[PDB]
């Protein structure tokens, strides 16, 4: 039951799952950063926002609070984290259940 | 400014919903304050930039305007030139942009101005016409229609109000002035006691609010005390003052109507303000300092939503007016807003540019020819066709009846001798009147009560055949006041998709080799677009656009005009 | 002294005495040299700060111009002027000031401000319900934003009060007709500033200056932030003690501006 995804990754990894989900026909959402104006993957999903416009490098695929902002404002209803930025990171799936978005991972 | 911040404030738009336009006005009377509208989406760019100011210019600071209104009265952002000229030049959906604005700007008021006997249109209409637009209007966001005739014709006025207390909204009657209320020597006609007269009538047709329309900036600064003195103590509706900065003296009679206690004033922005737009909000602010009444208003905010329009104005240097400086004569021809610029820009068009001092005059003279008139839209226009006819014919006064049966009048002015445009004060002239339409019988009636309300079903199954499926109720009046024109802008929305998407410079100038632009088309959904070459021409002129978008090489083929 | 000297001389009747600070003290040299020449000597005070507001300045305060005039008519000034360069003289305080001084000194009283916040007629309007004997204006064409309010909208917007314009407006008109063609010429030097600016009530600038001031902000690296060239002007002025901002006081605080940023 779910209907909207959105992919807290970049790369490889996020294009592979777009495609699962189109597979599954679920909308996808992509985030990228102001380096990644120009990374492939931005241009897989359905829509794809920034993560902040105020912030850095790769530290802008590790931010909770905005990222849970720009999924809440898509409506999401899921979030992969892919790998190797908050796919482990324990604190990030625990503030995705307080906000109704099923995390998808253990 | 956030749009959840937005989402808290509770401004006019919440106080109609609360207690009613009945309950608005109330609440206008009671306020010492004095409130004001802001016209610069709407009457300050149709003055200083042929109305050509872009959906996407506003839409970028509709929110941190909604926050600097916050207690504004309304904000003035449809109707005048601004339908038929979005649809025409601008190649873009007016209805969207209020749709869009709507939702960006939920706090205020949305005014727009109606043309009491065809809306916003351009020839005469039905009234199931008038009421349909007003219907839909309403239900997109409009607020306070404010419905102004040309003539000051209190009868044409009647149905455009019918159609606004239906959808129980905000009805503004207008009021337009002339003359010159100081000098009784000026007119037997347009006097103190007609404007009372005038007023009286108005409140008993039960419009909500009273508005006086100094489209010409006549309105000197005692005249509007004068004015406003009399009508605050004539009439219970709040009094909501219009006038434009064309002589440089606007400020001063806001000032002025203001110490009378005019309930609102019609502003705009110190950098969209000034000569023939309206007064600038923030000089008022100011200026009133040390006396008893005060703008009600964010400054620091006006000065910052000044800045921004500063440099967007610059977006548009190309349709600026040539009016650069204040103009006085404008008490002599009383010529109203764009039209003495325009006028000229006509009468060097075909070679009196060296006689337009007798073309001014041709103006006041006509005018007294068709027995003083009210000069707005469109009764402006045949004042301004017959002072060029005239000159260019060598005509007079007297000679306009002698030689009448073989002369050829303007289809403006055999048109307002017809009844078409409605009844002027006076009444015709007969004499004039004869000579003029050589026969053809007159409207004994307005224009109006004359058509076959149109078949707004026939429009559908014509309009769905045409074009995809999906037509709406916006679609169909816009096409009937607008078919060549709407046929139109669906050609171009079919070729070039919406044009509204992307940014001023590039919609107007296009790409420069190197050039990077992006365009938001939906949520989240972008278009990045490079220019990376343009190549020489072909066998048979067709140039080559070597394109990046969206990490995909593209080339697109565009006939060049050598 | 020569130079008074030659000119008075050479056509010019009336010298309009001004000094940057205004120190009376060293207004004191060109005036004996006009009187001298038995020609008209104006006593100008430059207006700056805000009589309407009491948290503007401690300093120039309406006691602070009252005493001010009576000091310069002691001087012998034949007339006392009122210069407001900057365009700071809003129009309620326009007639306090003038109502004041009128009552405070048998000079006639002579008013220039600048049309820069586009309340420059309002300002007029006020300080002739109070009294003023002679004022600034300029033909309409030649007129508003940074120069003075056009005569010819002040003519009319004088219907049906007290007091009239003595002028002729059928020639003014014929006049503002001439200056549109000849101001043609010199489109290579208009400047930028297209419509009024009411922030001249925080930073003071005087006439050109904020247009002149923002090429060079922008030749430095500043340009994209006379956002705080302009702050600082005002913050450099009350660094420096609140002082009166003409030629060339103002190229000081402008200076210093740059400099800081
Ligand atoms: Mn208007
Ligand atoms: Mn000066």
């Amino acid at each position: 039951q779910i209907k909207k995804l959105l992919v807290a990754n970049r790369g490889e990894i996020a294009i592979r799952i777009f495609r699962a989900a189109a597979e599954l026909d679920i909308s996808t959402v992509a985030i990228y950063s102001n380096e990644d104006k120009s990374s492939l993957h931005r241009y897989k999903a359905d829509e794809s926002y920034l993560v902040g416009s105020d912030l850095g490098p790769a530290e802008s695929y590790l931010n909770i609070e905005r990222i849970i902002d720009v999924a809440k404002q898509a409506n999401v209803d899921a979030i992969h984290p892919g790998y190797g930025f908050l796919s482990e990171n324990e604190q990030f799936a625990r503030r995705c259940a307080e906000e109704g978005i099923k995390f998808i991972g253990p | 400014v956030s749009s959840s911040k937005i989402a808290s404030f509770s401004g006019t738009k919440q106080l109609l919903d609360e207690v009613g336009p009945k309950g608005v006005a109330e609440w206008v009377k009671k306020q010492d304050d004095v409130l004001l509208t802001d016209t610069t989406f709407r009457d300050a760019h149709q003055s200083l930039l042929a109305t050509r100011v872009r959906t996407k210019d506003m839409i970028n600071i509709a929110s941190k305007t909604a926050d600097v209104f916050k207690d504004g009265f309304s904000l003035e952002m449809w109707g005048g030139a601004t339908f038929d000229v979005a649809y025409n030049f601008l190649k873009e959906n007016p209805w969207e942009r209020l749709e869009r604005l709507r939702k960006a700007i939920p706090n205020v008021l949305f005014q727009m101005l109606l043309r009491a006997s065809n809306a916003v249109g351009y020839k005469n209409y039905p009234d199931n016409v008038i009421h349909k637009f007003v219907q839909e209007s309403a239900k997109a966001g409009i607020d306070v229609f404010r419905i102004f005739d040309s003539l000051n014709w209190v009868d044409q006025m009647k149905v455009a109000n019918e159609a606004v207390q239906e959808a129980g909204k905000i009805s503004e009657g207008t009021i337009c002035y002339t003359g010159d209320i100081l000098n009784p020597e000026r007119s037997n006609i347009y006097t103190l006691e007609y404007y009372v007269k005038l007023a009286k009538e108005l409140e008993r047709e039960g419009f909500h609010i009273l508005a006086i329309k100094d489209m010409a900036g006549l309105l000197k600064p005692k005249a509007a005390y004068e004015l406003i003195g009399e009508l605050k103590s004539a009439v219970d509706l709040p009094i909501h003052l219009h006038t434009h900065d064309t002589s440089g003296n606007g400020l001063l009679t806001y000032k002025q109507a203001i110490d009378a206690g005019v309930d609102i004033i019609d502003t705009a922005v110190a950098s969209m303000s000034g000569l023939t737009s309206q007064p600038s909000a923030n000089s008022l602010y100011y200026a009133l300092n040390g006396f008893p009444r005060h703008l009600r208003t964010d400054i620091e905010g006006m000065e910052s939503l000044s800045h921004y329009w500063s440099t967007v104005r610059t977006y548009y240097s190309d349709f600026e007016s040539d009016i650069k400086s204040p103009n006085t004569e404008i008490y002599q021809h009383e010529m109203p807003g764009g039209q003495y610029s325009n006028l000229s820009q006509q009468a060097k068009s075909l070679g009196l540019g060296e006689r337009f001092d007798e073309v001014k005059d041709m103006y006041r003279r006509v005018n007294f020819l068709f027995g003083d008139i009210v000069k707005v839209t469109p009764s402006s226009k045949v004042v301004g066709d017959m002072a060029l006819y005239m000159v260019q014919n060598d005509l007079d006064e007297q000679s306009v009846i002698t030689d009448g049966y073989k002369l050829d009048f303007p289809e403006s002015v055999v048109s307002f001798f017809k009844g078409e445009i409605g009844q002027p004060v006076n009444g015709f002239n007969k004499d004039l009147q004869a000579v003029i339409l050589k026969g053809q019988e007159a409207l004994t009636a307005r224009p109006g009560e004359y058509l076959e309300p149109v078949d707004f079903e026939k429009v559908r199954e014509l309009l769905e055949e045409e074009q995809q499926g999906p037509v709406t109720e916006q679609d169909i009046i816009s096409y009937v006041l607008y078919p060549k024109v709407y046929e139109q802008y669906i050609q171009t929305r079919n070729q070039y998709g919406n044009l509204s998407l992307l940014d001023t410079p590039t919609f107007f100038f296009g790409m420069r080799n190197g050039e990077t632009v992006e365009i938001e088309i939906d949520k989240g959904k972008r278009l990045i677009i490079k220019l990376e070459t343009i190549s020489e021409p072909d066998e048979n002129g067709n140039r080559t656009i070597y394109y990046a978008m969206n990490g995909q090489a593209r080339r697109i083929y565009i006939k060049d005009e050598n």
